[PDB]
């Protein structure tokens, strides 16, 4: 808990933060791809259906 | 004939005679197959 | 125990920044999440 | 009877060579794994280290949900049934979207948005590890030829998935992700464009993997012919020229009346390896696109009878 | 031319057949009892082909064909206007490769090297031997072989494959193109390799072969090494070559049907025939 | 059960936890997807479905 | 009997526990995808048929 | 907060600002080619119904 | 035993951390839990 | 052995293993007596 | 009959015990398929039918 | 007797490896055998006597 | 040390200084475009 | 002659393995047991 | 023809040796099984009536 | 002797394989009795 | 190979060789009994 900090002990802190970097770019893509892929949630055809568009 | 031909020939003589033996065991040519492959492998992989 | 070689004061500091980065994107993600169930609920 | 130099008859082992530093980032250099007899009797028994960087755990986490996601997928098509899955295992297939969702993003999970996420890790993992292709070069002060083959070969990857399908307007020109479904791919992708025979390119892309066996077998021949004088040493020979170069090329010299040299070999040899995929990525590029019919077009340029 | 290093080689010897009646070298070229063979062979099979391209009617090198004679022939000989032309044609292209391999085995006993060359051509003469001259007698026509013409063999390939539905499902097919594919990416890394360590950035030295080990352990974690990768050519072509010979001798005379339905046996294994689901359920 | 923390004596700590976190966020994107390609489960078409959306 | 503590002497501890991780979670894994495609113990759609959410 | 400055005393700051330029022009590129895919945002294909240009 | 270099002291501080943030991630994905089988129960 | 623990080494290791098998086989038990309630297999 | 522990003479512990875990494993596997192959030994699909639950 | 001037010839560890994989695959086949003929198929024989299917 | 690329705190924080106003600046125009798009075509 | 195990070393080895062997054994015979009483093959 | 012994090696001899033989052995076992007529358990069948 | 073992290794080598022969036949004589009077083959 | 070597190897082989003939004829006439083959 309050003893976290400890992980820049044994974790190079640049090795760290591009992994955690590449893991949420990655993670926050797929869940953009995943709703896009859903009818209900992909927002640019919810607006062309609201607008009476294309 | 060199340690390691003989074992060559002997796995595939070993090879077929597994393969059939099991093919008829299994009931069918790739249970016989598997198992003739892998004896065969085993012996030639070990020589003096 | 140590192998990057950060003492017990850089590794609190580290630590300080990464959290607030940390709390920033987290604080950023709930309101943004706030506004999409507020805008179509999910459950 | 004689020794062909195809296999070792003895094995040395010594210390494990952890390799050059250069201007490498050691920190980033994993340790050296075992040593593999059965590798060993036809190279190096050697195994690691492997240098993981940035760009690696890029690739590597990319390239991990990419065969995540399309294993998930054939589970699923498979009724989470481990015995269907190993028996439909060449039979499962992540298809693209429909023709009819165009380029769009809007095709569901099970009718094409997976092939799009699968795709995008796909895309960012093989372009990662074409970067860090090149900066292994770089660490090391080598050249970058490595890059640029690799490029070669990206080429005709992206027009099979992403360049072609975008000039065609559907994500369902795309190849889908599947050991038979992708061969049925290519024989329907034949089919429908008339003949591929009959691509002018597709015929230089053959004449130049063709070729690349071609060489190589002969290049392989002529090391392995004049190994008994050191020439396996290729740099060594380019740096002081011996008598292995020297008989070399007199061989091809007497044989085919011209002949190369221990560097130029090798220049030969990446051209002629780049130039397969270099002439299928324009042949692709140019199929449906440019010429829907690719019989009757060689029929119009003397290539077919009329 | 001479090379400024060819003259201390140019010597007597090596010779299988002919003793020094053809040794000798007219400009770059060795000439033997297999060079004089050769030089016969290839100019009578190319004299040969002009002459069937004026029986054909056509002077377009991309139209020109040579067919093998009818089925109706058998295996027989067939009129020179019809099959017989192609008969001669392949026996002075099988002269002319056979010559080749063995003046290539004089200059390699002359030069003292090894006869890795002349072997590894032995398996192309094979494969075109297949093609042209085993899988048509065993099927009992010389009508199966494929036309020399540079877009009819091409035909040929299309027909011979789509007699049997898609022939990518012919399995030692699959493993010959796995061959054929991982043998340029090897020529692609291989040249790449050497000539970036020959070639370094400007200004720097010429790089060892301890830097390319060191640069694809650091890509892939393993490094085959200088003798490995040439070893590793060598056999890549022999196996896809190989295996493409397999693959056409075991077609239309042991499977005659579509190969597609050939993987049909992995999925109808008696312990998994019958569950439900997945693409064959 | 009091002791378990030799294990660390063991166990390279940057190995495990590289290892432990791929595994785990592998493991919970499987369970999540298996649920959306549940229908009963897929909360997305649930709450579609729940306030006709498509 | 209770003399099996000798089996540490053997046996590396890294390697041994590795393996026995890696095996056990394949074994647990095959063991719920089987249950799961198994209509009968497939407890999602055993809980759909209960609630009526289909 | 107020001390973020120190990301630069970790990380090299050519390397940063490399994959900063190619992350947004590939996010940048993906967003304009996802919008002229979806036909209600296509402004070429808005534009030419709005002037019946075609 | 001394395979990787490390104190038993510092074992026993780092498992001490790993446990508290392994005790954090359990409890998190009990409410979780709790939360998704009041809303839809499997059982 | 071929490990080079001592013999308190190979006690304390086996003790430690023993015990998180031990937990594990509790749990397992437990899983397998609610299943088997909730809808057994015999 | 007195004299077997002499093997461990002739062979290594390691190979001995690898060998005969893997063997014991596979044996259990291959035995176990059998039973559930067998419509008349298949645990589930006969407390399927026992307490009618498809 | 004597015949343990075999133990002259050949390695007692490969004598030992090959004799137990023989034997194991010899067992596997019989008992294989034996399940293929429905006379002596002891779970169908089973199923059969107590009618289970 | 006090870092790894080898900047003085005074250099790191200068440099980070320059960054956050080509930050402040690209994000600015970004803002100013999302609010043209969003009053020709809105998307919610 | 291989291994270099001692005799004293052999015959714990083969103790322990022969205890292992014992225990394997009678929980399979108890497991047997079970599946004859649920369903004899016999 | 005790000479065999300094001519061929006695392991290979011994090896090439047992395997022909235990195939040669198995061979005419599934041939018989192979054949109607001498199927022993389809004749105990037949004759114990066990089909 | 080619694998270099000694002659009284070898006269123990061959006592204890044919001790271990003649437990496997028993075991097997045994089971064939047990099946021959449960279903005769002959 | 000694020839002394050689000759008890021969000995040892043909004893082990009519065992198994011995063996094999005992076997062959069994099954004659059982069922003659002609
Ligand atoms: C593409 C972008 C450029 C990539 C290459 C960059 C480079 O210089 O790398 C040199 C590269 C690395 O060297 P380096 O580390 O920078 O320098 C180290 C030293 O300086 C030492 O360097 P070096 O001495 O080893 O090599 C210097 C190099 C420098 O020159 C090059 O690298 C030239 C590369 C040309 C690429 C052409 C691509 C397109 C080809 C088809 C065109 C249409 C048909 O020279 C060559 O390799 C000679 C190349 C051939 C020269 C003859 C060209 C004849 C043209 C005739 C027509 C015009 C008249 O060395 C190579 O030899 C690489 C060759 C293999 C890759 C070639 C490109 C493959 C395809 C790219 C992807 C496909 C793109 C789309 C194609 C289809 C479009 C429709
Ligand atoms: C009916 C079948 C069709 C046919 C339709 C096709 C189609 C469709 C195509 C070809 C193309 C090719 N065909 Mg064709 N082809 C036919 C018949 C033939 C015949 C023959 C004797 O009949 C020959 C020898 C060929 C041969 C070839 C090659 C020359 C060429 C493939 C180049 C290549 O290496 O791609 C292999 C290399 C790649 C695909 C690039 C790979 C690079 C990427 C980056 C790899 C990433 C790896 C990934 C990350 C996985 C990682 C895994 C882990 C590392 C383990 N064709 C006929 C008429 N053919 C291709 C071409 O380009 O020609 C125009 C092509 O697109
Ligand atoms: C010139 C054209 C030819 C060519 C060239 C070529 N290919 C190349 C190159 C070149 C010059 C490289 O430099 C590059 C390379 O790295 O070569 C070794 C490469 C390469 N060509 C490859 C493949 C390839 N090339 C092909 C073809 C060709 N390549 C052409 C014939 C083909 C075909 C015919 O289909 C294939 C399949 C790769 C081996 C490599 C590029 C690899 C790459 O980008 O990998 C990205 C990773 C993935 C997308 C998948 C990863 C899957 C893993 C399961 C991820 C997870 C791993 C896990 C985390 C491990 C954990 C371990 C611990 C638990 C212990
Ligand atoms: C077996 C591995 C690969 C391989 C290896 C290989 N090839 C080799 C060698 C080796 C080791 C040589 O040493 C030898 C050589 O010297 O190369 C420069 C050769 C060679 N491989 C060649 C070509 C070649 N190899 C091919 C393939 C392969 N070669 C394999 C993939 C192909 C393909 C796939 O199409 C071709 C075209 C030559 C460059 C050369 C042999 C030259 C030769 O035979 O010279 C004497 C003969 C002539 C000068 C020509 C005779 C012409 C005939 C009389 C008439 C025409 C007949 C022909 C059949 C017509 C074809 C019509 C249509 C089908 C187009
Ligand atoms: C590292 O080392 C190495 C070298 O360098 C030391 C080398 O050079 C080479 C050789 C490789 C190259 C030079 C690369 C280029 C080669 C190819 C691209 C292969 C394809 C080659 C061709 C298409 C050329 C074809 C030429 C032929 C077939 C020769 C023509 C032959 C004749 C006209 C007839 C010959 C017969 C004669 C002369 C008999 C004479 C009799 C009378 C005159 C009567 C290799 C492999 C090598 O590994
Ligand atoms: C018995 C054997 C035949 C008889 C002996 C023949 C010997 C030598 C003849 C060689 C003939 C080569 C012909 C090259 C033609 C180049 C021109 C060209 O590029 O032709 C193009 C198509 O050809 C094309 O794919 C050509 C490309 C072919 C595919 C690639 C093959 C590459 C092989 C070498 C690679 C290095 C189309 O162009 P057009 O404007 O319609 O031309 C019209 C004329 O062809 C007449 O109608
Ligand atoms: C990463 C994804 C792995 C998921 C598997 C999840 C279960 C793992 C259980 C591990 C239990 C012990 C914890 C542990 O050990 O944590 C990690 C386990 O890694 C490992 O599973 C490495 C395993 C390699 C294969 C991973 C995939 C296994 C399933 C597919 C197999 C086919 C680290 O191990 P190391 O110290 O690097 O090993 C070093 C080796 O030299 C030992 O011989
Ligand atoms: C150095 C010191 C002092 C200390 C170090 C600290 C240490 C060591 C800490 C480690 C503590 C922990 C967590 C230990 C954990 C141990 C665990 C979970 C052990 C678990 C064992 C489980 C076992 C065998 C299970 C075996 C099961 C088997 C065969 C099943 C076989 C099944 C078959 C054949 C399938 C049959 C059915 C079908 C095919 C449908
Ligand atoms: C047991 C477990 C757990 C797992 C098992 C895992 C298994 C079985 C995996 C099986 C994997 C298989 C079969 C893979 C077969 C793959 C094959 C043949 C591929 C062939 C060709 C593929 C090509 C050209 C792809 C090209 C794609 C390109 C250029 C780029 C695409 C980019 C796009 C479309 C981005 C789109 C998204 C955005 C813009 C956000
Ligand atoms: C090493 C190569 C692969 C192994 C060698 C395979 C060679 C071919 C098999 C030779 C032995 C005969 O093997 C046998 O063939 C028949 C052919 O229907 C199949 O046997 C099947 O039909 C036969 C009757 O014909 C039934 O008695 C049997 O229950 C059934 O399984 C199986 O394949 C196998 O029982
Ligand atoms: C490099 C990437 C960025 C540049 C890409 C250039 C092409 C981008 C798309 C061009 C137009 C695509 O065409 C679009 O496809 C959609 C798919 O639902 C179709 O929608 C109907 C329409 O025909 C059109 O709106
Ligand atoms: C030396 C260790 C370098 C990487 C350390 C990163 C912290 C642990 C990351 C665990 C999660 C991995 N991943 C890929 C899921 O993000
Ligand atoms: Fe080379």
């Amino acid at each position: 808990m309050s003893k976290f900090y400890k992980i820049w002990m044994i974790f190079d802190p640049r090795r760290v933060f591009v992994a955690q970097g590449v893991f949420l770019f990655l993670l926050a893509v797929m869940i953009h791809l995943i709703l896009l892929s859903t009818p209900s949630y992909n927002w640019l055809e919810i607006s062309a259906a609201k607008y009476n568009r294309v | 004939v060199s340690e390691f031909a003989f074992r060559l020939m002997m796995a595939a003589v070993i090879f077929v005679g597994v393969g059939i033996m099991f093919a008829f065991a299994g009931g069918h040519w790739f249970v016989g197959l598997v198992v003739g492959g892998l004896v065969a492998a085993f012996f030639a992989a070990t020589p003096n | 125990l140590g192998y990057t070689g950060l003492t017990d004061e850089q590794a609190q500091e580290l630590h300080s920044v990464y959290m607030s980065g940390l709390w920033l994107f987290s604080a950023v993600a709930i309101v943004a999440h706030l506004a999409v169930y507020i805008w179509r609920p999910w459950f | 009877a004689e020794y062909q130099n195809i296999f070792s008859q003895v094995q040395v082992r010594g210390p494990a060579d952890l390799g050059m530093t250069e201007d490498v980032n050691l920190a980033n250099r994993s340790g050296v794994g075992p040593f593999s007899t059965l590798l060993g009797w036809f190279g190096n028994a050697q195994l690691g280290p492997i240098y993981l960087g940035s760009l690696g755990v890029l690739s590597l986490f990319s390239g991990l949900m990419w065969f995540f996601t399309i294993g998930i997928w054939f589970w699923y098509q498979a009724g989470w049934n481990p015995a269907v899955f190993l028996r439909d295992l060449f039979f499962f297939s992540l298809e693209p979207p429909a023709p009819e969702y165009g380029l769009s993003f809007a095709a569901p999970l099970k009718e094409g948005g997976l092939w799009l996420i699968a795709s995008f890790f796909m895309f960012v993992a093989v372009w990662s590890w074409w970067g860090r292709t090149y900066l292994r070069a770089q660490a090391l002060g080598m050249g970058k030829h490595t890059a640029w083959a690799f490029l070669s070969a990206i080429w005709l990857w992206m027009v099979l998935g992403f360049i072609r399908p975008i000039l065609m307007g559907s994500w369902s020109e795309a190849v889908p992700y599947g050991i038979f479904s992708h061969l049925d791919w290519t024989n329907n992708f034949s089919l429908v464009h008339g003949n591929l025979f009959y691509n002018p390119f597709h015929g230089l892309s053959i004449a130049f993997l063709y070729g690349s066996a071609l060489l190589f077998a002969m290049h392989g021949a002529t090391i392995l012919a004049v190994s008994r004088f050191g020439g396996e040493r290729e740099l060594e020979q380019i740096a002081d020229r011996g008598t292995a170069a020297e008989r070399a090329a007199l061989f091809w010299r007497w044989t085919m009346g011209f002949n190369a040299t221990m560097e130029g070999i090798h220049r030969w040899a990446i051209w002629m390896a780049v130039l397969v995929t270099l002439t299928g990525g324009i042949g692709i590029l140019l199929s449906g696109t440019v010429v829907d019919n690719w019989y009757v077009w060689g029929q119009n340029h003397g290539m077919a009878p009329l | 031319a001479l090379l400024s290093f060819e003259q201390k080689y140019r010597v007597p010897g090596g010779t299988l057949v002919g003793g020094n009646l053809f040794d000798f070298w007219v400009g770059p070229f060795y000439v033997g009892f297999f060079g004089v063979a050769t030089f016969f062979f290839a100019a009578l099979g190319i004299i040969l082909i002009a002459w069937s391209a004026v029986l054909q009617g056509t002077w377009n090198p991309q139209l020109i064909s040579v067919y093998p004679p009818a089925l109706e022939y058998g295996l027989g000989g067939a009129p020179l206007a019809k099959g017989g032309l192609w008969q001669i044609i392949t026996i002075c292209a099988t002269g002319a490769f056979v010559s080749w391999a063995l003046r290539e085995v004089e200059i390699c006993r002359k030069l003292g090297i090894g006869y890795h060359i002349p072997f590894a051509f032995a398996f192309a003469i094979l494969a075109y031997l297949t093609l042209v001259l085993f899988r048509p007698v065993m099927m009992g026509a010389w009508g199966y072989a494929f036309p020399y013409g540079i877009w009819t063999h091409l035909d040929w390939v299309s027909n011979t494959g789509y007699t049997y539905g898609n022939f990518h499902y012919n399995p030692a097919h699959m493993i010959a193109i796995s061959f054929f594919f991982t043998n340029a990416l090897a020529l692609a890394l291989h040249g790449a390799l050497v000539l970036s360590a020959a070639n370094p950035e400007k200004g720097k030295e010429m790089r060892t072969p301890d830097h390319e080990d060191t640069f694809f352990r650091d890509l892939v974690g393993y490094s085959i090494g200088t003798l490995g990768i040439h070893r590793l050519g060598l056999l890549l072509s022999l196996s896809a070559v190989f295996f493409s010979a397999l693959c056409m001798i075991i077609t239309g005379t042991i499977w005659f049907d579509q190969w597609v339905d050939w993987w049909q046996w992995w999925v109808k294994l008696p312990w998994w025939a019958n569950i439900p689901g997945g693409i064959n359920g």
